C-alpha cells in the first residue's frame, strides 16, 4: 500500500518534501551504499513525525507502513532503508503498549507521543556512528599474530576490524581487490593498514585460489544479509566463499545489524543489479560492443551454509541464531511493506 | 652472476613469506650479453619477456625453429666431434633464455628430448649429415607431438559439443579458439562465454577472435562468476601443463572456473597436449610457479599501456606492503571431468600412465 | 555565489525526424519507451544546475504542458525551469543573440543543442573550466567529447570531426569536419611556433555538450554572422577572426555521453541504453514511478503485462505496461511502448513500437518505426527502414516496401489513414 | 524392468533368505546393509557404469551412508563411449517430454494406482554412475578400482 493511495504526489512533495526529494536521490544512485541509505532514512522519517497532523496510533501506523513501500520501490536493493522503517513500526508499536499499560493503571489523549519517538529515533542515529567501534573490538578475540587473512573489497567495518588488533598483535594479510567496482577503495585500504604494521599483500581478484592453501581465516563485509541468512555481498565475493569452503578455511562476517533484513531470496536474479559495462571494457573497442554481450554485476551472492560467523554490534552468533534478532529487532508484520 | 653465492643468496630466500622461494630474477634487456648467443635466439629471448598472449604452444614451435638455426649455424671445433660439444653450446643459449623468462613445460619436455637425442646420434656419421637429421626429428617432433595433436583434439573436442550449448572459455587459449573455430566452421549452434581477469586482461584477444568469425558471444570478468555460470552449460580449458596426479595447471584463474563449475553442475574440460605432461607433482598452487611484476596492476582501470596511475605507485618503497600475481594455478583432478589428448578423451588421472607409454616402447 | 544555469535547445532538429514530429515534437518521443528530454533533464541534475531554460518552435503548449506537468516542475524539482519560444527552425546563435538582449546568463553556463544522453558528472571539468578562466579571462568555451573508435557505430557524419589539442594544457587549436569531399588536412604553421605536443586525434565523438562563458552571448550579438555552434564560431576562433579567444575539451574517457539527431542514432543509442552503458541511467531503475525490471540477456519487462505461452522473447528486447501478446509470436531486438498488443503467429526484429500500438495476427515487421497509436491488420508485413506517423491504420493482407515513411496528412508524405497504401491517398 | 520380483525367486529359490524393496525406500535399508553389489550393463570409457535405471539412485546412498559399492562386469561390456555428467548418453526415444494443456479438457497402500505403459515409457530406462561411486569392478580381468586403468584396459581391449 504505497503512499500514493493515500496523499497524493503533490501533498507529499508539500507536506513531506524531503521524502520525495530523497526518493529522487534514491532512484538516482544520488545517495547510494547502505549507511548512507539508513542515516538519512530516519533523518527523512525524524522530520516527518516533526511535521505531520494525525490521532490514532493505527493511523499513524498506515501512514509509515505506506511511505516505506513507496520509498522501498525507489531502490528496493538497497534493503538499508527498509531495515530502518520496520525497526521504528516496532518502536512505535511496542512503546504505545509500554505506554498503554501504564494509562491502565485504574482508568477501567493517546498521542503527541512525538518527542519520544524522535528521542527514539536519534537512538538509533547515534547508536550507527558507533558499529564500528562496538565491532573492531571482539577482533582480539579471533586475529593473533602470525595469522593470515584474506579480505576482500574495501569493507569500511572490516578495515577498522584489523587496524584495531594491529595496534597491539602484528600478523599479515591478503587483500584481493574487489575487481572492477571496488577497485579504488580496495587499493586505499591496503595502502591504509599498510601504515598499520600489518603485512599487506594486495593480489588479483583472481589468484584466490592459489593462497587459500595457506591461509589461517577469511574475512568479509557485506553490503546486507536476508531472511535466510544469505549474504548479498559486493562483487566478486562468491569465489573467495566457495575458495575458502574447498579448503576448510572458516568464513567469518563483520557487519553492523543493520543491514540484516527478513527480505527473502526468492528470486536472486531479482537482486543482483548491474551497472556500466564502461567499468570493464572501454567505450573504444567498437567492434565489440556491438558484437557482444557485456554485464557488469554490482552485488555477489553467498549462501548462508558457507559462513562460519557473524561479526555484529551485539556479539559473535551463528547464522542459525540470526532470526532470533529480527524478531528482537522487527516485527512479523513489517516483511512485507 | 657474481658466482653461485648468489645461489646461496636463494638458499637464504627461504624465509616467512610464503612467496619467498619464488623467483623474481630476470634480465628483460640486452645488457652484457655473453659473446656464444644467437641472435635468432636474442630476438627470441627479448619476446619472452615482453610480449603477452604468447601461447604455450607457439613458444616451444618458435623455440624449435629457433633452435634449428642454431645448430645449422653452428660448427664443432674440429678435432672434437659434434656430440660430444653441442650440448654445452645450447646449454649456454637455454642459460640466457631463462633470465627472460622462465622455461615453460611445453618447453622444457622439448629440452629433455633434443639433450637425448644428441646422445644417442650415431658417432660414425658427419656434421653435414647429423645436424640435418635432427632437423626432420624436429620438424617431425612439430608434425606428430603438436600439430597432429592440436588437430586431433579439436576434432574429438568439438565432437562433444551439443547444438544448443553454452560454451565459457577464460584467457585466450590457442588450443580453445582452434576448437570453437572449428564448431562455427561446422555449423554448430552454440554460443560462447568468455571470462576475463586482471591484469593483462588475455580474454580480450579471445573476444577479437571469436568476435571477427561471428559468434554470440559474452565477455565478463571473472568477479562475475557467480551470476553467469548458471548460464553456461559446458566449460573448456586449455592447460599450460596437466600434473601426474591429474590436476591441471594453467593460468592463475583456472581454478576458480572449474570450483564454480562443479558446484554448478557443469563439466570441465581439458583440452591438452600429450607432450606437456609432467612426471612431477603439485599439493599447493606455490611450490612451483612464476611471477609476474607487481607494477601491472598498479594501473587501475580498463587499460594497460595507458598512463593512468594509481594508489600503489610507491609500493616498492612502502613496507608491511608488497603487490604479486602468480601467473599459474593447479586445479584439483576431482573438478577436471575429462581431459582432451590427442590419445583420445582420457581421465585426467591417467595422464602418467601416457608418460610412460613414452618412456616405455621408446628407447 | 550560487550562480550556476543551463540552456538547452530544442526544436533545432527537428527536420530529421520529421514523419513523426507532426504528432508530437521531437523533445517528447520517447527512445527507451521514455521521451528524450527527460534523459538530457537527468543528466543536467547530474551537473548540479540550478537554472534551466528551454527554446521551443513546435507545440510549445504541448511542451510546455508536459514541463508545466513533469517532475521537475515540483518543489523537490533541483532546478527551475523555464520556456521561452521562438519561430520555427531556430537557427542557433540567433538564440543566444536573443539570448543576450534577455539579460539572463549570470556566470558560466552549459548548453546542448538538442536532446542529449549521458552519465557524465560535469563537477570535474566544470572546475576544469573555472580554473583556467581566473587566469586567462579570454578562455569562454570548453567542448565535452568522447574517446572512441573512428568507426564507432555511436559515432556519425555529423560528430566525424578532427581536433588537434595540446597535450599539455589540452587546448583545441584547429577543428575542421569530415566532409567526404574534403581529403586533406590543412593547419597554419604559426600554432607550432607557439605549442610543443599537439595531439591529432580522429578517435572522439562531438556529443555538442559545450560549456560557454558569459562573453558568448553577447559574444554572439557581435559578429550576427554565426549560426552554428561549431562551423561559424570554433572557426572564427581558431582563424583568429574573432581575435585573443581560447577554448578547451575535455576528452572524457570514461562513462557515456551522446546526443539524438539520425535515425542512425536512435537505433544506435536505443541499443546503447538497454545495454546498460548509461547506468544508472537504465529501465530498471524507473525514475518516473514506472515497473520496470531487469531480465538477463537484457530483456526489460514492465508490470501488470500477459504473454502467451507459446509467445517467446528474445535478448535485447523491452516491454511497456499493459501490453498483450499474442501466441506463437516472436520478438526480439525490439523496443515496445505500453498498453499495446501484439496479434498471433507474428514477427518482429530490431523494431520500434511506442504507446497504445496494435498488431493483427500473423504480421511480420523489422527495423522500422510504429508511431503511437498505430492500427496494423492481421496478415499484413512490413521491411526495413520504414517509418509511420500516428494514427496511420494499415488494411489485412498487406505489404510496405522499404524506407516508405507515412503520415496523417499529405503536408509532404504520402499515406492516409484506413487501407492499405495505394489506397486513400489525399 | 521389474527384474527384482524374479532376482528374489532366483535367490529365494538358493536356499536365500529375501526381503523385496520399493525403489522408493532404499536409502531406509542403507541403515542395515553391510555391502551393496549390483551388476552391470556397460562400462565406460571414464569408469562409468552404465546399468538398469536406478543404479545411481542408491549409489550416492552407499557414498553417502559410508558404505562400500561394487558392481560386476564382464570384459566385453566395456564400451568406447564417454559421457558428461550422469545425463549424457544418446537414448533413441526421446524422454521426459511434458505435456501441454489447453484450458479446454475435463488403506495407506493404495496399490494398482500406478502409471500407465504410455507413461512409464516417457521415463529413461538406464543409469550411469560415475566412477568416483563405485570402489571396485569385478571383471575376468580381475578387480578394477582405479577407474583409469580401466581405460588402460579398455584401450587395450581395443586396438
Amino acid at each position: 500500500g504505497p503512499i500514493s493511495e493515500f496523499m497524493s504526489t503533490i501533498n507529499v512533495e508539500h507536506t513531506y518534501p524531503a521524502v520525495s526529494s530523497l526518493i529522487a536521490d534514491l532512484k538516482s544512485r544520488k545517495v547510494q551504499g547502505p549507511f548512507a541509505v539508513a542515516v538519512e532514512t530516519a533523518l527523512v522519517m525524524r522530520q516527518v513525525i516533526s511535521q505531520t497532523r494525525w490521532s490514532t496510533v493505527d493511523q499513524l501506523i498506515d501512514t509509515v507502513r505506506a511511505v516505506g513501500s513507496t520509498l522501498v520501490k525507489a531502490q528496493p536493493t538497497e534493503f538499508s532503508c527498509g531495515n530502518i522503517i520496520r525497526r521504528i513500526l516496532r518502536l512505535i508499536r511496542e512503546e504505545y503498549q509500554e505506554l498503554l499499560k501504564t494509562a491502565d493503571e485504574n482508568e477501567k489523549g493517546g498521542m503527541d507521543m512525538r518527542a519520544v519517538i524522535i528521542s527514539g529515533i536519534q537512538d538509533v542515529i547515534d547508536e550507527l556512528d558507533k558499529i564500528n567501534t562496538d565491532i573492531e573490538v571482539q577482533s582480539m578475540d579471533h586475529l593473533h599474530s602470525n595469522e593470515i587473512i584474506l579480505t576482500q573489497g574495501c569493507s569500511k567495518t572490516v578495515e577498522a576490524f584489523l587496524r584495531f588488533a594491529a595496534k597491539k598483535r602484528k600478523f599479515s594479510v591478503i587483500v584481493a581487490e574487489g575487481f572492477p567496482n571496488n577497485q579504488k577503495g580496495s587499493h586505499a585500504m591496503a595502502k591504509r593498514l599498510a601504515q598499520a604494521g600489518i603485512d599487506t599483500t594486495v593480489i588479483s581478484d583472481a589468484t584466490i585460489f592459489a593462497i587459500m592453501s595457506r591461509v589461517n581465516k577469511v574475512i568479509l563485509g557485506t553490503h546486507a544479509i536476508l531472511g535466510n541468512g544469505g549474504l548479498v555481498t559486493y562483487s566478486g565475493a562468491q569465489l573467495v566463499a566457495q575458495a575458502a569452503r574447498h579448503h576448510a578455511t572458516p568464513v567469518v562476517v563483520c557487519s553492523g545489524i543493520y543491514k540484516l533484513s527478513p527480505v527473502y531470496p526468492y528470486d536472486l536474479e531479482s537482486i543482483i543489479q548491474l551497472s556500466s559495462p564502461d567499468k570493464i571494457m572501454s567505450f573504444n573497442e567498437g567492434d565489440l560492443i556491438s558484437r557482444a554481450e557485456i554485464l557488469n554485476p554490482y552485488y555477489d551472492y553467498i549462501p548462508p551454509d558457507l559462513v562460519d560467523l557473524f561479526i555484529t554490534n551485539l556479539g559473535g552468533y551463528p547464522p542459525s541464531y540470526l532470526y532470533r534478532i529480527m524478531n528482537d529487532t522487527y516485527d512479523a508484520s513489517d516483511t512485507i511493506l | 652472476t657474481d658466482a653461485n653465492l648468489q645461489e646461496k643468496k636463494i638458499f637464504e630466500e627461504k624465509q616467512v613469506s610464503i612467496f619467498s622461494h619464488l623467483d623474481w630474477r630476470r634480465r628483460r634487456t640486452t645488457e652484457n650479453i655473453p659473446k656464444d648467443i644467437h641472435p635468432a635466439v636474442i630476438r627470441l629471448g627479448l619476446k619472452l619477456a615482453n610480449y603477452k598472449i604468447f601461447g604455450s604452444n607457439q613458444r616451444c614451435i618458435d623455440l624449435l625453429k629457433t633452435f634449428k638455426i642454431v645448430i645449422q649455424d653452428y660448427q664443432t671445433p674440429y678435432g672434437t666431434t659434434l656430440s660430444r660439444h653441442l650440448t654445452t653450446h645450447i646449454n649456454s643459449q637455454i642459460a640466457y633464455l631463462v633470465s627472460t623468462r622462465p622455461l615453460s613445460i611445453s618447453m622444457g619436455n622439448a629440452i629433455r628430448f633434443l639433450k637425448l637425442e644428441i646422445s644417442v646420434l650415431d658417432i660414425d656419421l658427419t656434421d653435414d649429415e647429423g645436424k640435418e637429421l635432427l632437423l626432420e626429428k624436429i620438424d617431425s617432433y612439430i608434425r606428430d607431438r603438436i600439430i597432429i595433436a592440436g588437430q586431433v583434439i579439436v576434432q574429438a573436442a568439438t565432437e562433444k559439443i551439443q547444438d544448443g550449448d553454452v560454451i565459457l572459455t577464460y584467457l585466450h587459449s590457442s588450443t580453445v579458439n582452434d576448437v570453437l573455430i572449428h564448431a562455427k566452421n561446422v555449423g554448430k549452434k552454440f554460443r560462447v562465454v568468455v571470462v576475463d581477469s586482471r591484469p593483462e586482461f588475455e580474454g580480450r584477444v579471445c573476444l577479437k577472435l571469436l568476435t571477427e568469425h561471428g559468434i554470440e558471444c559474452t565477455y565478463v570478468m571473472i568477479s562475475a562468476l557467480s551470476y553467469i555460470m548458471q548460464e553456461v552449460t559446458k566449460i573448456f580449458l586449455g592447460g599450460h601443463a596437466m600434473l601426474s596426479n591429474g590436476a591441471l595447471y594453467s593460468r592463475a584463474g583456472t581454478s576458480l572456473i572449474s570450483l564454480l563449475g562443479h558446484e554448478s553442475n557443469v563439466p570441465v574440460i581439458a583440452c591438452c597436449e600429450s607432450y606437456k605432461f609432467t612426471e612431477r607433482i603439485q599439493l599447493d598452487s606455490l611450490v612451483y610457479n612464476e611471477l609476474a611484476p607487481g607494477d601491472q596492476l598498479v594501473n587501475m582501470g580498463v587499460d594497460d599501456f595507458e598512463e593512468k596511475p594509481g594508489v600503489l605507485a610507491n609500493w616498492k618503497s612502502v613496507k608491511n606492503l608488497k603487490l604479486l600475481s602468480l601467473k599459474y594455478d593447479v586445479t584439483p583432478p576431482r573438478l577436471i571431468t575429462v581431459c582432451v589428448c590427442e590419445m583420445g578423451l582420457l581421465p585426467s588421472t591417467s595422464v602418467p600412465a601416457i608418460i610412460n607409454e613414452f618412456k616405455q616402447v621408446y628407447a | 555565489k550560487h550562480a550556476l544555469q543551463a540552456i538547452v535547445l530544442s526544436d533545432s532538429y527537428n527536420y530529421r525526424f520529421r514523419p513523426l514530429t507532426l504528432d508530437k515534437p521531437r523533445c517528447l518521443l520517447p527512445l527507451a519507451n521514455t521521451p528524450l528530454i527527460e534523459y538530457t533533464f537527468e543528466f543536467l541534475a547530474l551537473a548540479g544546475v540550478q537554472e534551466v531554460y528551454v527554446f521551443c518552435c513546435a507545440h510549445a503548449g504541448q511542451i510546455r504542458e508536459y514541463i508545466e506537468k513533469s517532475k521537475w516542475n515540483l518543489p523537490s524539482s533541483p532546478f527551475s525551469v523555464n520556456t521561452i519560444v521562438s519561430r520555427e527552425s531556430l537557427s542557433v546563435g540567433d538564440a543566444l543573440r536573443e539570448l543576450d538582449s534577455k539579460q539572463l546568463i549570470t556566470s558560466d553556463f552549459i548548453l546542448v543543442s538538442g536532446d542529449v544522453v549521458s552519465n557524465v558528472p560535469l563537477n570535474e571539468v566544470l572546475k576544469e573550466h573555472r580554473k583556467r578562466r581566473e587566469d586567462d579571462k579570454n578562455a569562454i568555451m570548453t567542448m565535452v567529447v568522447r574517446e572512441a573508435s573512428p568507426f564507432h557505430r555511436t559515432r556519425a557524419r555529423t560528430e566525424s570531426s578532427v581536433f588537434v589539442i595540446d597535450k599539455k594544457t589540452s587546448q583545441c587549436v584547429h577543428y575542421q569536419a569530415n566532409e567526404r569531399g574534403k581529403h586533406y588536412v590543412s593547419m597554419d604553421p604559426e600554432i607550432f611556433n607557439e605549442h610543443e605536443e599537439l595531439e591529432v586525434r580522429n578517435d572522439l565523438i562531438d556529443c555538442q555538450i559545450d560549456i560557454c562563458s558569459n562573453d558568448v552571448p553577447a559574444l554572439f550579438t557581435e559578429n550576427f554572422d554565426y549560426q552554428d555552434i561549431r562551423k561559424d564560431f570554433v572557426y572564427g576562433v581558431l582563424t583568429s577572426d574573432l581575435l585573443g579567444k581560447k577554448i578547451h575539451c575535455h576528452v572524457a574517457k570514461e562513462n557515456y555521453a551522446a546526443r539524438v539527431r539520425s535515425l542512425q542514432t536512435y537505433d544506435a543509442i536505443s541499443k546503447d541504453v538497454l545495454s546498460r552503458w548509461v547506468y544508472p541511467f537504465v529501465p530498471d531503475s524507473n525514475l518516473l514511478n514506472q515497473t520496470f525490471s531487469y531480465q538477463r540477456h537484457q530483456i526489460y519487462k514492465e508490470e501488470d503485462v500477459v504473454l502467451a505461452r507459446s509467445c517467446i522473447i528474445k535478448a535485447r528486447t523491452l516491454i511497456g505496461a499493459y501490453t498483450k501478446v499474442g501466441d506463437a509470436s516472436v520478438v526480439a531486438n525490439t523496443i515496445i511502448g505500453r498498453n499495446c498488443t501484439i496479434g498471433s503467429n507474428c514477427s518482429i526484429d530490431s523494431a520500434f513500437l511506442w504507446e497504445d500500438v496494435v498488431i493483427g495476427d500473423n504480421c511480420r515487421i523489422g527495423k522500422a518505426i510504429l508511431a503511437n497509436s498505430v492500427k496494423i491488420g492481421n496478415n499484413c508485413s512490413i521491411e526495413d527502414g520504414a517509418i509511420v506517423a500516428a494514427g496511420v491504420v494499415i488494411g489485412d493482407n498487406t505489404i510496405i516496401e522499404k524506407n516508405k515513411r507515412l503520415t496523417t496528412f499529405e503536408s509532404h508524405s504520402q499515406g492516409t489513414l484506413n487501407d492499405p497504401s495505394l489506397v486513400g491517398i489525399g | 524392468s521389474g527384474s527384482g520380483c524374479l532376482m528374489t525367486r532366483t535367490l529365494k529359490n538358493a536356499c536365500i533368505p529375501t526381503c523385496m524393496v520399493l525403489d522408493s525406500a532404499v536409502s531406509f535399508t542403507m541403515n542395515r546393509v553391510d555391502l551393496v553389489l549390483v551388476g552391470a550393463e556397460g562400462v565406460v570409457e571414464n569408469g562409468g557404469l552404465i546399468n538398469q535405471i536406478g543404479t545411481f539412485q542408491l549409489a550416492v546412498f552407499a557414498k553417502h551412508a559410508h558404505k562400500p559399492f561394487y558392481a560386476v562386469a564382464e570384459s566385453h561390456k566395456f564400451v568406447r563411449m564417454f559421457p558428461l555428467s550422469q545425463y549424457d548418453i544418446p537414448f533413441s526415444r526421446p524422454i521426459l517430454e511434458f505435456d501441454d494443456p489447453s484450458p479446454e479438457t475435463v488403506d495407506a497402500i493404495h496399490n494398482e494406482l500406478i502409471m500407465n505403459e504410455e507413461q512409464i515409457r516417457n521415463n529413461p530406462t538406464l543409469d550411469v554412475t560415475p566412477p568416483e561411486f563405485v570402489s571396485g569392478l569385478i571383471t575376468d580381468l580381475g578387480i578394477i578400482d582405479s577407474k583409469s586403468g580401466v581405460s588402460e584396459e579398455l584401450i587395450k581391449l581395443y586396438l
